[PDB]
RNA sequence: GGAACUAAUUCCGUAGGUGAACCUGCGGAAGGAUCAUUAAAGA
């Protein structure tokens, strides 16, 4: 809805203060993407092979 | 060839050109368009041409004493106002019934328009509104004259009807003060003399003085009888108290007439050509008078027994009978046109014309001696004359004239000239069949003759006809060397060539042939014209021969090859005649249209193709030197200029491999991606689009997109035409490769599983 | 997006995306490509 | 010619005929497929 807007107003110090505060928070929740692939790739290996 | 088109400044619909008080600036209208050419000593330039409507025609146009704006009236009942400074039409409005007469005062604030119906409306020049509308007399309005003072409380407007009625409308009073039906015909020209006496030009022959006043009293001071139609008249301050009225007549004889007595102090000319001066634009303060003649020429006459024109400017040449070069300098080209005079024009914007009119006949033929000076004219009138070609001074003569024969001189050709510059003889021919060779009568061909030409040795001559035959007769005696067999339906031109020794024939069908003396037969046969050939000009280098054609296109070919080399399609509706510069090959093309153009042979353009072909072979060896050793930045650019994709892809293979320790490639390579053009970001991404297809060329594509996104402003990438359709193919392959790479990460944690169950064992 | 033969005569684009100009070829590579486009056209 | 390299409708009478598998001019015949509208001095 606003990706047109925040792109043209990238590198504003007010928006990117929030977006760095996003990315400092959003990095921690990679730990399920590193969890699902182990949960996938084992369970595919176990039932087939 | 560097052909240069030439156009006529005054042409088509009859109108009065508007000039400013200063000599510089002039306005003339050709068809729909209006051409304004500034007048300055030694410099002629055309400011601009108004496209307007081609379908519409121009009844009349007017320019103010100071040329701030240009006012013209279209065929449709509307008025269009043009601003000279910005070249934009500020205002336009309907004038209802069309009015041919437009009058502009010294101040540009007030402009007067006369309708076809006779209703006259006054429009302010500065603002497009009508200050007041006058019903006027019930007749067509011949002319109007404004009277004003830089600053005054009194303004007088005079209107002349088709009948002899003059109404002196008063703008402040808003009344018609006076009626003077002294005139028995429409008053073509009205001049308000300075305080008050009113001078009105009379179409019938009577030029009438008048006394003007704010009050009712008015009377006829004098009546002048002149033996000419008064096209226009004016009051000249020069000559003091005895002001001489300036009078323009149908006969074109300008007359200055005493005021106190009816006698003419001086008459500028009588002209042999039967033309009438439509109207005269006079500076008056500068004492310069411009006369617009019925032969479509403008003459500048100073005001002080016979008036002498300072210079002659020819607006347009209606028809050019033939194009023949004359004079030692060769700058000026003699013009054969449908008029009873010879016009000499200089070769390089208005062009001045030297004009000679030896015979009443419109010139029907022309020729000039190859070594410089003389000019000879063939005309519809039986008289044939020889012209003195001096290159020094402005002197020109027509000393020799030839009685001959009772039909029009079809063509005048002189085989030769003696070393003192005297022609040996003139062979000339007719609309009948009586073909004559006067020194200084033969018959040939039942119908009208078409062309006459000569060989540099005076041994042989040939002549051509509508009944299809060409005749080669002895020049010295009265003997017949032979006859050419025939051409398909009528031979428009005949041309000898010095090197080849051939006789070329142009025809009334779309075929050209080459004929020989030795066998009296066709050496070569040509085709691939549309209408009729008209004229064939010899080429300087005696190879690339030039033929014109009555379909507007001119074409060039060699006799020895027989095949078409080049075609020239730069003229409008027709072609009639052709000239070639003797010294250096320049083809000069002459038509029924008033456009004209000068063309030239250009080995020089080969040297452009030589340097372009050299440049690639030069830069490939650098590229293969770069493909040997690296310097991949230069190997990228020379690939990008010459578009070898497989050699470009090899650079981006190696540029990734060398970039193994944000900078995506080599650093100087990254700067080279930043300077890529809009046509280059299409071509690079299009080659990058191909590389994204297979998984082996996959990542080499993906790193090149990453530069263009990181090293451009992305608002360009929507501006670039056709770039979006490239992005439609890149994206779903990348998403296809995105799962494909990620699934190789999903399989990759078997290595993580092979640690955990192993490290537990330990 | 199918890959297509380029509009210019000076280039040849293959079905996999390996574009080849006519000027960076060798004559022995000019031979094989005309020979390759021989057998596909003939088929 | 030699030897390299690079690039890729029917009929009648009559008259005439040299592009006459017959035709053409003049006059006849039908032994050849009549729909529609119709008072407007409707003074």
């Amino acid at each position: 809805a606003h990706g047109d807007v925040i792109h043209a107003n990238n590198k504003n110090q007010d928006i990117a203060s929030a977006l760095q505060n996003w990315e400092d928070v959003h990095k921690k929740e990679d730990r399920l993407d590193d969890l699902v692939k182990f949960c996938m790739g084992v369970a595919a290996f176990v039932t087939t092979a | 060839y560097k052909g240069i088109s030439l156009n006529p400044i005054y042409a088509g619909s009859s109108a009065v050109a508007t000039v400013s008080e200063n000599g510089k600036i002039l306005a003339t209208p050709v068809l729909d368009e209006i051409n304004i050419i500034d007048l300055t000593p030694g410099s002629r330039k055309i400011l601009h041409k108004i496209s307007n409507e081609d379908e519409q025609e121009i009844t009349a146009l007017k320019l103010t004493p100071d040329g701030q704006y240009l006012t013209y009236v279209s065929q449709a009942q509307l008025l269009k106002i043009f601003h000279l400074k910005t070249g934009k039409v500020v205002r336009s409005m309907k004038i209802s019934s069309p009015s041919y007469i437009l009058d502009a005062d010294s101040t540009s604030t007030l402009l007067a328009v006369g309708g076809t119906d006779g209703s006259i409306i006054v429009v302010d020049i500065e603002n497009g509104y009508i200050t007041h509308s006058f019903k006027g007399h019930g007749g067509t309005i011949s002319s109007l004259k404004f009277y004003g003072q830089l600053n005054s409380k009194i303004w007088l407007l005079a209107s002349g009807d088709t009948n002899g009625m003059v109404k002196v409308w008063d703008l402040v009073k808003r009344k018609c003060l006076h009626t003077l039906q002294e005139h028995t015909s429409a008053v073509r020209g009205l001049d308000i003399i300075e305080v008050l006496n009113l001078l009105s030009g009379g179409r019938d022959d009577i030029i009438n003085l008048w006394d003007f006043n704010m009050k009712k009293k008015c009377k006829l001071l004098k009546t002048l009888p002149v033996n000419q139609q008064v096209e226009s008249c004016g009051f000249l301050k020069d000559g003091d108290g005895k002001r001489i009225i300036y009078t323009a007549g149908g006969d074109a004889i300008f007359q200055l007439i005493d005021s106190e007595s009816g006698s003419v102090l001086k008459r500028t000319n009588k002209p042999i050509e039967e033309l009438f001066i439509i109207g005269v634009l006079p500076i008056l303060s500068n004492s310069q008078m411009f006369l617009v003649l019925s032969d479509q020429t403008l003459q500048l006459i100073n005001v002080e027994d016979t008036i002498q024109v300072t210079s002659s400017i020819a607006g347009n040449h209606g028809i050019i009978a033939d194009m023949r070069y004359v004079g030692p300098e060769l700058n000026k080209l003699a013009l054969a046109t449908n008029s009873p005079s010879l016009r000499i024009i200089p070769v390089p914007l208005p062009l001045d014309v030297e004009i000679y009119e030896g015979h009443e006949d419109l010139l029907n033929s022309l020729d000039a001696t190859e070594d410089g000076l003389w000019i000879a004219t063939a005309s519809k009138d039986n008289t044939a004359i020889v012209w003195r070609y001096n290159e020094n001074s402005c002197k020109f003569d027509i000393y020799a004239k030839y009685i001959g024969h009772s039909a029009a001189v079809t063509a005048v050709g002189l085989p030769n000239i003696v070393s003192k510059g005297y022609p040996e003889f003139l062979l000339t021919a007719s609309n009948d069949l009586t073909i004559k060779k006067w020194i200084i009568t033969r018959h040939a061909h039942e119908k009208d003759i078409n062309a006459l030409s000569v060989s540099p040795n005076d041994s042989i001559f040939a002549t051509a006809s509508y009944d299809k035959t060409c005749k080669i007769w002895n020049l010295e005696n009265g003997e017949l060397e032979a006859t050419l067999a025939n051409h398909k339906r009528g031979l428009w031109d005949v041309s000898f060539c010095q090197y080849d020794k051939l006789l070329a024939t142009s025809s009334g069908d779309k075929t050209v042939k080459i004929w020989s003396l030795d066998t009296f037969s066709v050496m070569k046969t040509l085709e691939g014209h549309t209408n009729a050939v008209q004229r064939c000009s010899f080429i300087n280098k005696q190879k690339q021969l030039i033929s014109c054609g009555a379909d507007g296109l001119i074409k060039i070919w060699d006799c020895s090859s027989g095949e078409c080399l080049k075609t020239l399609d730069g003229h409008n509706n027709r072609l009639w005649a052709l000239s070639t510069m003797n010294d250096g090959d320049m083809i000069v093309s002459a038509d029924a249209d008033g456009v004209f153009q000068f063309w030239k042979d250009c080995e020089q353009e080969i040297e452009e193709e030589q340097e372009k072909a050299k440049l690639q072979v030069e830069q490939e060896q650098s590229l293969q030197n770069y493909m040997s050793k690296g310097d991949w930045t230069n190997a990228f650019l020379l690939a990008m200029t010459l578009d070898h994709p497989m050699r470009l892809f090899n650079v981006l293979k190696r540029a990734l491999g060398e970039s193994r320790s944000e900078v995506i490639f080599n650093e100087e390579l990254d700067q080279a991606i930043s300077i890529l053009n809009d046509e280059q970001l299409i071509l690079l991404m299009k080659r990058c689009r191909d590389w994204n297809t297979n998984a082996k060329t996959h990542t080499i594509a993906q790193r090149t997109i990453r530069c263009i996104l990181m090293h451009h402003n992305i608002a360009k990438l929507s501006e670039i035409p056709g770039m979006v359709k490239i992005v439609d193919a890149i994206i779903p392959y990348t998403q296809r490769h995105f799962t494909r790479v990620d699934n190789l990460v999903e399989q990759s944690y078997i290595l993580d599983y092979a640690l955990v169950e192993m490290d537990k064992l330990f | 997006y199918n890959v297509g033969k380029a509009e210019k005569d000076g280039e040849i684009r293959l079905k996999n995306g390996v574009a080849m100009s006519k000027e960076e070829l060798t004559r022995e590579d000019k031979n094989r490509l005309r020979r390759a486009l021989k057998r596909k056209r003939s088929k």
